[PDB]
């Protein structure tokens, strides 16, 4: 199924935080990687189209970076997919919906 | 620097990207349309981020400017920005910056945005002490000396660039807000000076010694995640807590926790725990990560009853019941341990994420009512069978149920065998050790999919 071997915490950043940036958000995590390297990206609109980049991810260690202040009478929420491969390229998960809420 | 004479904008700004934007910026229907000075010294601020900008030659005419964001963009000379000394804030991250130098005279600003570029020399950093904010993650730093006068600081990331040394750090007092992450950083003696720190992020870095934290009791953050942390004693001072990450590490004892009783989020995933006593009064617990232990009495957890969050993957675990008591749990993780009887589990309402693969389940029903559940995992089940004795024609009955109270045929059955429910039944000519079978069943509840798989050995005496 579609969780296959995903661990992913629930995503809501406050609006308006503080620096520094880039701030962690949540550490995105195959559990594949117990039979070998993952390797994680992200895609999505605050990913890889406008707005590109407000999220970000760590791709040796899944770390996903929020990298400026957030306003939520602008965008409230965000919708990502995460993607999970091996050094070979290949799909080790389904990429999953991500929910990012823009809260108080 | 300024232009005398109404001049095309296109002929001040000699980027593409750019000359669009002070073509409106300005306002103005044509890229060839002229400005005059005063025109251009109006512009205080600009936002020119993710606009593709390889230039900035023209922006040197805007000497009023206050505050600009050009992140986002392919910049990497930016040496127009030199005589701009107005300049209070710069936002430049995720350009291919590698000289900074323009920089060094800038001396009015209070927040700088460097991360995702290609720089290596930060000693153009050493005069701008009005500095409070400054973002250099993702670069190649080597050296901080550069940082050592800028005294009013209060947020400074250096995340993943190659920093050992953080000695420079030792008179910068008024931080507040730090991350030196994936550095090769082991000794942070220094962080001990930093006596105004509510936020330590130090994840992915070699640090296995904490006692420079002790007199850091203003923490309310701390991220440990990915060290060589054993002796956490030092935490029982940090009463301030409320988000702290410890994954990664080789801790075993968590007595030193048991008083930080504002945490909301722990993590200590990947380390040597048995016990998690020291756990039961963090009722303000929200997330809970206690996956890859040695954990199996997980009956301490049952007092969490705000919990929404909770890993236990890769552990012991036979009674899965304490977790019954956390009504409000959406996501669980139990992945790869020996829960059979999962009916606990039945008064978990709200439950969303429920991951169960790889542990010892033969029956679904008590799930039946988990409707809310998007994400769901059932795969690779196992478990023996108590022996029976070897007959040429012995039989088994087939336990394993789906969801809706029926049984599921066996996708194999060793031996040659072969089934009727309720029944397997081998027809086997000489004494064997043990028989076997699998199933494989694609199965949804509410709106999670999993496949719902499992091996059963069956000893024969
Ligand atoms: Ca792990
Ligand atoms: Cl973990």
């Amino acid at each position: 199924g579609p969780l296959g071997s995903w661990v992913i915490p629930p995503i809501s950043c406050p609006e308006n935080e503080k620096g520094p940036f880039p701030k962690n958000l949540v550490q995105i995590k195959s559990n594949k990687d117990k039979e070998g390297k993952v390797f994680y990206s992200i895609t999505g609109q605050g990913a890889d189209t406008p707005p590109v980049g407000v999220f970000i991810i760590e791709r040796e260690t899944g770390w996903l970076k929020v990298t400026e202040p957030l306003d939520r009478e602008r965008i409230a929420t965000y919708t990502l997919f995460s993607h999970a491969v091996s050094s070979n390229g290949n799909a080790v998960e389904d990429p999953m919906e991500i929910l990012i809420t823009v809260t108080d | 620097a300024t232009i005398t004479q109404d001049t095309p904008i296109n002929q001040i700004f000699t980027d593409t990207a750019l000359a669009e934007k002070m073509k409106t910026v300005l306002g103005k229907t044509n890229v060839t349309d002229t400005v005059s000075q005063t025109d251009l010294d109006q512009v205080t601020t600009l936002q020119a981020d993710r606009l593709g900008i390889k230039s900035i030659d023209g922006v040197e005419y805007l000497n009023n400017l206050t505050q600009i964001n050009f992140s986002n963009n392919q910049l990497t000379d930016i040496t127009p920005l030199k005589n701009l000394t107005k300049l209070v804030d710069i936002l430049m991250n995720n350009n291919q910056i590698a000289d900074i130098t323009p920089l060094a005279n800038l001396t009015n600003l209070t927040g700088l945005t460097l991360f995702n570029n290609q720089i290596t020399d930060i000693d153009p950093l050493k005069n701008l002490t009005n500095l409070n904010r400054l973002e250099l993650s993702s670069n190649t730093i080597s050296d901080i000396s550069a940082l050592s006068g800028l005294t009013s600081l209060q947020q400074l990331s250096f995340s993943s660039n190659q920093v050992t040394d953080l000695k420079p750090l030792a008179n910068l007092t008024t931080l507040e807000r730090l991350d030196i992450s994936s550095n090769k950083v082991s000794d942070i003696s220094v962080l001990a000076k930093l006596t105004n720190l509510e936020s330590l992020i130090a994840t992915n870095n070699q640090i296995s010694d904490i006692t420079p934290l002790g007199i850091l009791t203003n923490l309310d953050e701390l991220s440990l995640n990915g060290n060589q942390l054993k002796d956490i004693g030092t935490l029982a001072s940090l009463t301030n807590l409320t988000d702290l990450d410890l994954a990664n590490n080789q801790i075993s004892n968590l007595a030193p926790l048991s008083g930080l009783t504002k945490l909301t989020e722990l993590k200590l995933g990947a380390n040597q725990i048995s016990n998690i006593s020291p756990l039961a009064g963090l009722t303000a617990l929200t997330n809970l990560e206690l996956n890859e232990n040695q954990l199996e009495d997980i009956s301490p957890i049952s007092n969490l009853k705000n919990l929404t969050y909770l890993t236990l993957y890769f552990n012991n675990i036979s009674d899965i019941s304490p977790v019954s008591s956390l009504t409000k749990l959406q996501r669980l993780f139990f992945y790869n341990n020996k829960v059979s009887d999962v009916s606990s589990l039945a008064n978990l309402t709200n439950i969303n994420w429920l991951s169960a693969g790889h542990n010892q389940i033969s029956d679904l029903t008590p799930l039946a009512n988990l409707t809310r559940i998007t994400q769901l995992g059932l795969n690779d089940q196992a478990w023996t069978n108590a022996p029976v004795n070897y007959k040429a024609n012995v039989s088994i009955p087939n336990t394993v149920k789906n969801v809706t109270g029926a049984l599921i045929a066996p996708a194999t059955i060793s031996d040659g065998g072969s089934y009727t429910e309720p029944d397997i039944t081998w027809n086997l000519p000489s004494y064997t050790n043990e028989v076997s079978y699998t199933f494989s069943q694609p199965v949804t509840i509410g709106k999670g999919t999993t496949t719902f798989s499992g091996t059963v050995t069956q000893p024969l005496k």
